[PDB]
């Protein structure tokens, strides 16, 4: 990330890519593990009124 | 059959003790008062939200208005005060103000105003009393008067006074009217006996006549009880 200047335009220049633009691995990218509660939709029948099941 | 598995005419009272004059007459005593096939003299029982509340033998085809106003000096607080009345008695659908003036207590003419004869048992609510509560006792009624043989009465009026008690404090939703629309019309002829029925057509009448004053007490529960 870590690495240094010198050991970057190396890498760079060997591979010829800039790997600095996206890494191959995650070091602050990622969702925060846990997650704020949520809260799930309805469908097309949670209603009481011609919804029968039948039709 | 019938009692002991033998062949017994049930009458009602009314019908039994008018036989006489219709043999003592005739045919065209009892077809001559009255509109076509509801004709004769039935004993109409004024009460509710009226002046003078009295059980009056009563010509049918009546104004509602002359109804309440020549045999009981009309309705607390005229018929402006008059939100609705239950003309022919419980299994009769309430009719709003809109709709009474001079309806005719003609089995016919109830039918087109969505309501029956039943009894003549004609009841008034007046605008102080709240229609929603003026059922609320009628429809718990029904479910202390239930012999609940059949499962659409037994599991019903119970369930109904359940939903609609949270109706008239208004902790419901605007789909559960619907809801009672629907399980209203589920009951109905589907129970052995015209117990589930005859609860059926008040609330049914309820329903489709001040809904949007079954609507207007809900939110009013949910502004203060939020
Ligand atoms: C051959 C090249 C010359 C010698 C090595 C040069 C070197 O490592 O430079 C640092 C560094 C190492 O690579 P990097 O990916 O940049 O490291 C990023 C962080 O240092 C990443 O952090 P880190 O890993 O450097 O931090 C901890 C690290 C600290 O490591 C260092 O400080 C590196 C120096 C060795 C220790 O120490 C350890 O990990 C402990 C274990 C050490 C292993 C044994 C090391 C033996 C060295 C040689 C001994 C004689 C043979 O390289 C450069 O800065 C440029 C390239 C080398 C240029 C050398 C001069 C020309
Ligand atoms: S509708 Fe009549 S027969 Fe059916 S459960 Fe109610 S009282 Fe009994």
């Amino acid at each position: 990330a870590s690495a240094t200047r010198v050991i970057q335009l190396l890498r760079n220049w060997a591979s010829g890519r800039d790997l600095q633009a996206k890494l191959q691995l995650r070091y602050q990218e990622i969702s925060k593990r846990t997650q704020p509660p949520p809260k799930l939709p309805v469908g097309p029948s949670h209603k009481l009124s011609n919804n029968y099941y039948c039709t | 059959v019938g009692v002991f598995g033998c062949p017994t005419t049930v009458a009602n009272v009314e019908t039994v003790a008018v036989s006489p004059t219709i043999c003592r007459r005739g045919g065209a005593w009892f077809a001559s008062f009255g509109r076509e096939r509801n004709s004769g003299t039935k004993l109409f029982n004024i009460s509710g939200h009226v002046n003078h509340p009295c059980t009056v033998e009563e010509e049918m085809s009546v104004p509602l208005k002359e109804l309440i106003e020549k045999h009981a000096g009309g309705v607390i607080g005229g018929w402006d005060n008059l939100l609705a009345v239950i003309p022919g008695g419980s299994s009769t659908p309430l009719i709003p103000k809109s709709v009474c003036e001079t309806v005719l207590m003609d089995f016919d003419a109830l039918v087109q105003a969505q309501t029956g004869l039943g009894t003549a048992a004609v009841i008034v609510m007046d605008r102080s009393t709240d229609i929603v509560k003026a059922i609320a006792r009628l429809i718990e009624f029904y479910k202390h008067e239930s012999c609940g043989q059949c499962t659409p009465c037994r599991e019903g009026v119970d369930w109904m006074n359940k939903v609609m008690a949270r109706f008239v404090k208004g902790d419901a939703r605007p789909a559960e009217i619907d809801s009672l629309w629907e399980i209203s019309k589920q009951i109905e002829g589907h129970t052995i006996c015209a117990l589930g029925d005859g609860a059926a057509w008040p609330v049914q009448g309820l329903i489709r006549h001040f809904r949007p004053e079954l609507e207007e007490r809900m939110q009013q529960f949910a502004l203060q009880h939020q």
